[PDB]
């Protein structure tokens, strides 16, 4: 199909024509530019179905994302040598020869920014020096109403009319005195670097890849330096100790739906292999007709990695830089609240409403915001919208390998309970003991007798439901093909159309099949343990204590009344079948706990909320026969788990590789070598 | 609370579970604001129109609350009973954003969970009559909706144990469709034995118990017994639990269903054959609003006194001419009921009606009109059958009464068009020889001249340019009042199914129900009381 492109620099719209021209002389897709003056018109046009893609820096991606356009990147550009490629460019502050000024004293000095709301000219620098402008700004936006701080200042693209300072030093010579154009002699890193070479001002706010990209005379370096954050100023090329923001890189965008990661990634990979770094003289896609820099694309850059089908603007832009792009346009007595509200993330309605009751009693110190499945509750705890949740070990893996940490862990009551323990907070965790229970009515079945039968387990991707059993069955078989194992099976959270979600029933009307929330009757521990006892599959793989808490009508409902514990016995690895009461001897394996995952932001704070509105207000110790009941309660295994007889003291295992145990990480790395996951691969993109 | 109608619906009972005081602190001893809620009686949300329109009114109310949510309807069970006219179903939604109202100081004072919905029952064509001889057996289901207390035992045990999915029963109205212990395919059936010898109706109301492994036969526990007393179309009476509940299950079912409904069970047979059944009730502590509905066994053996129409003989009718001409039947309350009343009517705007002399209130007929497709002029015949106890077919009757003629769009005439609202009939009971005068211009001879309206068995053709036809019907005390319509208006006519050459019984948009005739252009509806 005809794939378009949205220029912004139409005088320099020649790295646009040359593209389709010396691609049509090869064969040519029907490309064209649809020019405008400012980029925002391009974001509009693409949202307005008028163009396909234009690359944006940080702040512009943010503005291009939120409603009502919802733009999504596809291809994150790569910066560095063809041997060692990365996509994390930096933003630094260049100065005069000696200068004698540090970044903390810029009162009246004559600055040179690079463009309104860009992450090396405006957002990062402002946020860096924001504790100095001191603007009570519900009225009086930042632009200059508080950028009186500097007396002289150049900031292209600024509204020339409103404020006097923001393009004085911008020598635009006419109505372009202030413009966001290609004809502003002080616009890009090169212009807002000549705004320091000309000595007209001192502090340039630009990338790290220019001091060597436009200073060919390699003796003129030792005077220009980089204004560091750490109260000092170090020589230029040591920038891994002097840079100011590990921002992400200009990332070609395209619409939310029909944005075509595929089409433009295809033509872009052809061009990446054909016209990339150090190649033919047929208009490489990285170069410049001398006089300008980064001409409506990027220059001095090798290529662009592909951004997975999971990443959308909030995820792409990081977490630090996203909190920073937001908490400047809201007042200091507002965005100091957000750093004290533990926005909790539930999964599915029922624990959302448990969470709302909590929010009510919380004293306004714990709000709530929910999601549908732990994949998406992660996709929230990432982009800032909810700073906590709790999940079963296999999910501590799938999450920690997305860049989070475990904070506390549901310290289950291990078999050696023997008492009510008051110091339940600081008794380090013990994992759980995952077993494979079966009904001794049928006596033929042995260990070798698992394949091809009817059997249902407790969860997908959790440790005791889909990865300790099927891991060992893979280690014996070798065919990591997961539906061929069993004839009919109820594993909650897989596809619903397979021969692997045929033995599930769902909800009341019978619609929510295998959905990983609490609406799939046979989901979760008691869920699989329903699927078995109702006699539709043979072997169940579940945590042990459930076969202990589903006799004597311990669920006093229909299905768990009338049942006896002398009616099921365990499996083993040999083939015997002993009595369940001592699963300490012939279980299926050990496994790690669940745990409360969160971010490195707000982790000294989730030791000030959860530590004393669970230890108190909290199921054994101050109230809740009546008010809170945040555990085994009126509700069962929602938002926690109903053996959660405390919350933990994780004791150092922040780096989950230090938490999950080096053996289970090995297991799940052996497993997820045949099975991908919607998240894991995108989030392994987000560590490149 | 027993003023019956076509369709009712109670709305779920969302309880105010917001701890902190309105403006203060946490209503002093640890409680919520509304720590109980029984029902009221400004809530039976009467409905009207087509079943789909009633359902859609409920739907639109929930929509008026919120517009993104999805409604979990009732259909996916009720097919199991193959209903045709009456339904006792449910609507609800659990996609709701709960109502929060906070205070300035951060505190909160109102919190209503999002679960929103109704239970409802809807009937069509109330049974103007009933099977008469022997007993009859209906099968069908019910639905209920309880109050919403906060501790139905005093231990706050999980609201999953006692029956229902979480948060139902303890913080909102415990309900039926959200009950999840039964023979999960069929939860709540019920059976109906009706005996007209004593004009009574007994019924058993059953909640299927639970089978561990989904193979066994059911364990039916009858939860509500029904003793109802007939009154034509409707029936009043009492819903009350059995005692097996109170004895065995004093912790699971004796804890919602625990007070009778004395004189507070209403219902109506629907289908003009009394072959389907609707009803409702509310337990006398206003704690269980429940609506039920059943249906014939489809093996309908006829009754010997053929009261219920629909493959038997009509007894009482409400006949209404449609919009501007044709005639139709409007479903029958079974109730008798207007000169220059300049007040509103249920049709939408200000009825300026003129219906004269009221020395006969049993049968009614004549003119209904209403001023602000359209509705211009209204002829009605609302006539109730005779009470078959007063005065038998031995005697003599002289009827005088009401009369009204219509022609269509051209200028029409009134009761005094005969120079007097006479509609005069002479008949002998012992011979059933209805005759008399229904004047067209003046007298008997300058009118339609057909007489000797004998009655054969139940059927009849009382009559009072050859080969004409006129029909009537009995009203008041036993054979004591008379009246009907001329069966000679146009190609079609007035009264019973239109004589329009008998091509298709309204199987299309043409209306070609019954037998042919010739085309004059004049119609009249008549009635009269006995004199002696
Ligand atoms: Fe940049």
């Amino acid at each position: 199909r005809s794939v378009q492109w949205c220029a912004v620099s139409q005088p320099e719209a020649t790295k646009c024509f040359q593209w389709q021209r010396n691609m049509r002389k090869v064969r040519g897709p029907p490309v064209s530019c649809i020019k405008r003056d400012s980029p925002i018109q391009c974001i509009q046009a693409i949202a307005e179905n008028r163009a396909d893609a234009v690359t944006l820096d940080g702040g512009f991606i943010y503005e291009a994302g939120l409603a009502p356009y919802k733009l999504r990147p596809v291809a994150a550009e790569v910066y560095g040598t063809e041997r060692q490629p990365r996509t994390h460019y930096y933003a630094v502050a260049v100065v005069k020869k000696g200068g004698s000024f540090q970044l903390n004293e810029l009162q009246g000095l004559k600055s040179c920014h690079t463009g309104l709301r860009r992450t090396a000219g405006w957002n990062v620098p402002i946020g860096t020096l924001r504790p100095f402008l001191n603007w009570t700004g519900p009225p009086e936006p930042i632009e200059a109403a508080v950028a009186r701080f500097f007396s002289a200042s150049c900031v292209p693209g600024a509204d020339k009319g409103q404020f006097p300072n923001l393009c004085r030093l911008c020598a635009g010579t006419g109505e372009n005195k202030c413009a966001f154009s290609s004809q502003e002699p002080y616009f890009s890193y090169s212009g807002a670097f000549k705004c320091l070479r000309d000595g007209a001002g001192d502090v340039a706010f630009i990338r790290e890849s220019t001091v060597f990209e436009d200073l060919s005379d390699e003796a003129e370096r030792d005077e220009y330096e980089l204004l560091c954050p750490d109260n000092t100023r170090k020589p230029v090329d040591k920038f891994k100790d002097c840079h100011l923001a590990r921002v992400p890189s200009h990332a070609v965008v395209a619409r939310s739906v029909n944005g075509k990661e595929d089409a433009i990634w295809n033509l872009l990979r052809q061009a990446q292999e054909k016209f990339g770094k150090d190649k033919s003289p047929k208009f490489q896609l990285f170069g410049s007709p001398s006089g300008q820099k980064d001409l409506l694309f990027k220059d001095s850059a090798i290529g662009f990695s592909r951004v997975p089908p999971r990443i959308d603007s909030g995820l792409y832009l990081g977490s630090g830089y996203f909190t920073a792009i937001q908490n400047l346009r809201k007042s200091e007595e507002e965005v100091a609240a957000r750093r004290a509200r533990v926005v909790w993330c539930a999964v599915g309605e029922q624990e959302l409403r448990k969470c709302n009751q909590w929010s009510g009693l919380s004293e306004g110190s714990v709000t709530c915001s929910s999601a549908s499945t732990t994949e998406d509750c992660i996709a929230l705890v990432l982009k800032g919208e909810a700073d906590a949740m709790s999940l079963d070990g296999g999910y501590v893996y799938t999450a920690g390998k997305c860049g989070l940490v475990p904070v506390l862990a549901e310290n289950y009551k291990s078999q050696q309970s023997s008492d009510p323990d008051p110091n339940c907070v600081d008794r380090p965790v013990e994992g759980y003991l995952a077993v494979a229970v079966v009904r001794r009515s049928d006596t033929s079945l042995t260990w070798n007798s698992v394949k091809g039968k009817k059997s249902c387990h407790t969860a997908v991707d959790r440790t005791a439901g889909w990865n300790i059993p099927m891991g060992l069955l893979f280690n014996q078989t070798g065919s990591c093909k997961f539906d061929e194992y069993f004839s009919q099976s109820c594993a909650p959270g897989s596809d619903p159309r397979s021969n692997l979600c045929a033995l599930c029933i769902g909800d009341e009307q019978g619609e929510n099949k295998c959905v990983p929330n609490s609406n799939e009757r046979y989901y979760g521990y008691t869920g699989a343990f329903r699927c078995l006892a109702e006699n539709a599959g043979d072997v169940a793989f579940v945590k042990d204590v459930t076969v202990l808490q589903n006799t004597d009508g311990n669920n006093n409902e229909a299905w768990a009344k009338d049942l006896k514990l002398a009616d099921f016995a365990l499996l083993c690895l040999d083939g015997k079948r002993k009595p369940v009461t001592e699963a300490r001897s012939c279980h299926l394996a050990m496994a790690p706990n669940h745990a409360v995952v969160s971010r490195m932001d707000k982790v000294e704070r989730l030791k000030q909320v959860l530590l004393h509105q669970q230890a108190k207000f909290g199921r054994n110790g101050s109230d809740c026969p009546d008010k809170f009941c945040l555990f085994q309660s009126e509700t069962k295994n929602l938002l926690f788990n109903d053996n959660t007889e405390c919350l933990a003291r994780l004791h150092g295992k922040t780096t989950y590789e230090k938490y999950l145990g080096p053996q289970y990480v090995a297991g799940i790395t052996n497993l997820k070598k045949c099975s991908t996951s919607p998240l894991l691969e995108a989030c392994e993109f987000l560590r490149k | 609370v027993n003023r019956p109608a076509v369709g009712a619906a109670m709305r779920l009972l969302r309880r105010n579970t917001a701890f902190h005081r309105e403006d203060g602190t946490a209503i002093p001893d640890s409680k919520q604001a509304e720590e109980k809620l029984s029902f009221k009686e400004g809530d039976v949300l009467f409905l009207y129109g087509s079943k789909g329109n009633k359902l859609q009114q409920l739907k639109s109310e929930i929509h008026k609350r919120d517009s993104d949510v999805e409604i979990r309807t009732s259909e996916k069970e009720n097919k199991k009973y193959g209903y045709e006219f009456v339904d006792a179903g449910y609507v609800y939604t659990k996609n709701g954003k709960d109502e929060i109202e906070q205070n300035s100081g951060g505190k909160r004072f109102t919190h209503r969970f999002g679960y929103d919905g109704f239970v409802y029952y809807s009937g069509e064509r109330p049974s103007q009559s009933l099977p008469s001889a022997g007993t009859v057996k209906y099968f069908g289901n019910w639905q209920y909706m309880t109050d919403a207390k906060r501790h139905r035992t005093g231990k706050a045990v999980a609201s999953d144990d006692l029956g229902y999915i979480t948060f139902y029963g303890n913080d909102i109205g415990a309900t039926s469709y959200a009950a999840k212990d039964a023979d999960d395919r069929e939860k709540h059936p019920a059976e109906y034995t009706v005996d007209f010898d004593k004009k009574i109706l007994k019924g058993e109301l059953i909640k299927n118990q639970y089978v561990q492994k989904k193979n066994d036969p059911k364990k039916p526990l009858t939860i509500y017994n029904i003793t109802a007393d007939l009154n034509g179309n409707r029936f009043t009476g009492s819903a009350k639990v059995n005692t097996e509940v109170k004895t065995r299950h004093a912790d699971k079912e004796y804890l919602f269903f625990h007070t009778d409904a004395d004189q507070r069970l209403e219902g109506g047979f629907f289908g003009d054959n009394g072959e389907e059944l609707a009803g409702r009730f509310i337990s006398n502590d206003n704690g269980v609003f429940g609506v039920f509905a059943g249906k014939q066994k489809t093996n309908a053996s006829g009754t010997n006194p053929a009261m219920p129409f629909g493959k038997h003989t009509k007894i009482l009718d409400s006949l209404k001419i449609s919009v501007d001409f044709e005639v139709s039947t409007m479903p029958d309350f079974g109730h008798p009921d207007s000169k220059e009343k300049t007040i509103d009517l249920a049709d939408g705007r200000k009825m300026t009606v003129s219906a004269c002399c009221d020395f006969l209130t049993y049968v009614k007929l004549g003119r209904i009109k209403t001023e602000r497709k359209g509705r211009d002029i209204d002829l009605f015949l609302k006539g109730i059958r005779t009470a078959e106890a007063d005065i038998p077919k031995t005697g003599t009757a002289h009827y005088t009464g009401t009369w009204e003629a219509r022609i269509g769009e051209p200028i029409q005439w009134d009761n005094k068009a005969d120079k007097a609202a006479k509609a005069e009939f002479d008949v002998d009971f012992g011979n059933k020889s209805i005759s008399g005068t229904l004047t067209e211009q003046n007298g008997v001879e300058p009118a339609f001249r057909i007489e000797n309206g004998v009655i054969e068995g139940n059927g009849f053709h009382a009559t009072a340019a050859d080969n004409l036809l006129v029909t009537g019907g009995f009203y008041g005390p036993q054979a004591a009042e008379l009246g009907g319509t001329i069966f000679n208006k146009d190609g079609k006519s007035l009264g019973i199914t239109e004589d329009i050459e008998n091509e298709v019984e309204n199987e299309a948009d043409v209306g070609e129900q019954l037998e042919p005739e010739v085309k004059p252009q004049f119609g009249v509806v008549f009635g009269a009381k006995k004199d002696n």
